């Protein structure tokens, strides 16, 4: 959380190629979706709120 | 055959440690218990504990914890059913943690 | 008639022809997409980058 | 097309949630011929959620 998003995109690429193929899959999934909670309020708010 | 305790579209299979066979071909099975979502034939041997819809244990409670067994496998098992699985998981995170 | 394949045929002799260093890795390329057809299932488990 | 466009708002709330209920009862659907218990409580939450 505490970088610049320019580092952010690379450094989240990074652990999703190299630490997932020995991570259980619940672990996967909250970071996924952690990672992926800002736009779900946006796409709510945009298309589906109304 | 083995001992049946329930029978129609949902199957509960209680089997010794013997060669249970049928008309056709006959494979060896250990004790326990199995239960199945389909009519489908079921056994403790190998090559049965893969198929989806087959769950199986050691005993009552052995089948009960067994079947959450995939939930802490890594990802790449499961391929059309992983959507209610994720989300299974997703509810119960996202309530727990925002509310609570 | 059906003459794809030697449609197909003449334009790898023709790239055989112009002869030049990157013809190698496209050889290579195609040498293995023919070999990944037939063995296949044989090799691929669990990993999902692979 | 501008006017289908202009009138098009009005029922869009209604469609974006319906595109997503479309795609949910697909999944549940293309589910069914394993685990074949779901429908019944699938159209018991259907109804609950309705």
């Amino acid at each position: 959380f505490y970088l610049t998003n320019d580092v952010s995109f690379l450094a989240h690429i990074q652990w999703m190629v190299m630490f997932t193929p020995l991570v259980p899959f619940w672990i996967t999934i909250a970071y996924i979706i952690c990672i992926s909670t800002k736009h779900f309020y946006w796409f709510f708010s945009n298309y589906l709120k109304r | 055959f083995p001992n049946t305790y329930l029978e129609g579209s949902v199957r509960v299979v209680t089997t010794f440690d013997s060669e249970y066979c049928r008309h056709g071909t006959c494979e060896r099975s250990e004790a326990g218990v199995c239960v199945s979502t389909s009519g489908r034939w079921v056994l403790n041997n190998d090559y049965y504990r893969s198929l989806p819809g087959v769950f199986c244990g050691v005993d009552a409670v052995n089948l009960l914890t067994n079947m959450f067994t995939p939930l802490i496998q890594p990802i790449g098992a499961l391929d059309i059913s992983a959507s209610i699985v994720a989300g299974g998981i997703v509810a119960i995170v996202v309530t727990c943690l925002a509310y609570y | 008639w059906d003459l794809t394949a030697f449609g197909l045929v003449a334009e790898w002799f023709l790239a055989y022809i112009l002869f030049t260093r990157f013809f190698y890795v496209l050889g290579l390329a195609a040498i293995m997409q023919l070999f990944f057809s037939y063995f296949a299932v044989h090799f691929i488990s669990n990993s999902w980058l692979m | 097309f501008m006017r289908f466009r202009r009138a098009f708002g009005e029922y869009s709330h209604v469609v974006a949630f319906n595109t997503l209920l479309f795609l949910m009862s697909f999944t549940v659907l293309c589910l069914t011929p394993v685990y074949s218990f779901l429908p019944g409580v699938y159209s018991v939450i259907y109804l609950y959620l309705t």
